[PDB]
């Protein structure tokens, strides 16, 4: 499979700089353009830069002129986007994704891979990583509550994802303090409560938390 | 900037029925015969844009036969032949015509179901957050519809305002059902101060209370 992994998302000063990079494989990564498109919270899609495959032509939203510049190491399958003078509207998840043929004129097959996206917050704010507390008690549920960081976002599995039905983990919220907070739940049947384990795997990069709690 | 408009923004349809959504360019798109610049992409809740439809009416690799595009010009219909449940999401189009490319606002399609009541479950707070100087209590409404239900927390019956956040999950793609987390902060002294913690949740005329003795 054709797959892009980005990178290098994470809070950043108003005014401040920070790097993405999106790693592509199981392609010919030199042939293709590749575009970067993000979307503010709750907001729609927006493209933001192109570069074609040798790099040749570099293409920008006007707001990101001349402040983001795009590039790319064919030598390393890797496209990057730099990020300058970073502005409140720059809080988006960046995605890279796979674009035109770069045959003498190019060849257009729609964006047609994506990767699985980076956030990039900008907030004068600071980094905190979040607190996991448990959700104890024919059907149970049980789940954890992931407390007091920033900045977004924070990934939840359960038993490092063995446990897909039946989860629900939540939108966070903005408590008041200027902080996020975040439930994930499970139900699960309750007879096995005593013959099994449930844990939430809860994962916050921006503050290297990697938490793992077992929720009795 | 090529403007394109999409009809309707929020799509509520049964499982079964068919469904149209509508793209409008400002500028044409057709830039040889054969050739509309119109792309149609999908985004499930919590994963990246999937490509649907590329040069108006090509059907990307593993869509399925129920998704296809046509128009030219300045006019667009991404059709859905039969509606299934797992469709539910963002629908946008984009043109690729120019730079920079340029999305549609988003339709939301929404899945038709019956009613079904919540299963609610509450949870006091943990020892361990006890510890540090807060309460959370939450509340976890279980796989319910429609979306509108009430949740009133009632602190030894009184009817607590203001101290409350909830979020909602997307509609889950196989049972067409909403989730809803909400939490009661209070500091510990205020906990302690206080016996019977109750979430009442309500839709229509109906509502259904679950609560704890902090004491037992």
């Amino acid at each position: 499979e054709v797959q892009l992994v980005e990178s290098g998302g994470g809070l950043e000063q108003p005014g401040g700089s920070l790097r993405l990079s999106c790693a592509g494989s199981g392609f010919t990564f030199r042939d293709y353009a590749m575009t970067w498109v993000r979307q503010a919270p709750g907001k729609g899609l927006e493209w933001v830069s192109s570069i074609s495959g040798s790099g040749g032509n570099t293409y920008y939203a006007d707001s990101v002129k001349g402040r983001f510049t795009i590039s790319r190491d064919n030598s390393k399958n890797t496209l990057y986007l730099q990020m300058n003078s970073l502005r409140a509207e720059d809080t988006a998840v960046y995605y890279c994704a796979k674009d035109r043929l770069s045959t003498i004129r190019p060849r257009y097959y729609g964006l047609d891979v994506w990767g699985q996206g980076t956030t990039v917050t900008v907030s004068s704010a600071s980094t905190k990583g979040p607190s996991v507390f448990p959700l104890a008690p024919s059907t149970a549920a049980l789940g954890c509550l992931v407390k007091d960081y920033f900045p977004e976002p924070v990934t939840v599995s359960w038993n490092s994802g063995a446990l897909t039905s039946g989860v629900h983990t939540f939108p966070a919220v903005l408590q008041s303090s200027g902080l996020y907070s975040l439930s994930s739940v499970v139900t699960v049947p309750s007879s096995s409560l005593g013959t099994k384990t449930y844990t939430c795997n809860v994962d916050h990069k921006p503050s290297n938390t990697k938490v793992d709690k077992r929720v009795e | 900037d090529i403007v394109m408009t999409q009809s309707p923004l929020s799509l509520p349809v049964t499982p079964g029925e068919p469904a149209s959504i509508s793209c409008r360019s400002s500028q044409s798109l057709l830039y040889s015969i054969g050739y509309n610049y119109l792309d149609w992409y999908l985004q499930k809740s919590g994963q990246s844009p999937q490509l649907l439809i590329y040069l108006g009416s090509n059907r990307a690799s593993g869509v399925p036969d129920r998704f296809s595009g046509s128009g030219s010009g300045t006019d667009f219909t991404l059709k859905i032949s039969r509606v299934e449940a797992e469709d539910v999401g963002f629908y946008y189009c984009m043109q690729a015509l120019q730079t920079p490319y340029t999305f549609g606002q988003g339709t939301k399609l929404e899945i038709k179901r019956t009613v079904a009541a919540p299963s609610v479950f509450i949870f006091p707070p943990s020892d361990e957050q006890l510890k540090s100087g807060t309460a959370s209590v939450v509340c976890l409404l279980n796989n319910f519809y429609p979306r509108e239900a009430k949740v009133q927390w009632k602190v030894d019956n009184a009817l607590q305002s203001g101290n409350s956040q909830e979020s909602v999950t997307e509609q889950d793609s196989k049972d067409s059902t909403y989730s809803l987390s909400s939490t009661l902060t209070l500091s510990k002294a205020d906990y302690e101060k206080h016996k019977v913690y109750a979430c009442e949740v309500t839709q229509g005329t109906t509502s259904v209370t679950k609560s704890f003795n902090r004491g037992e």
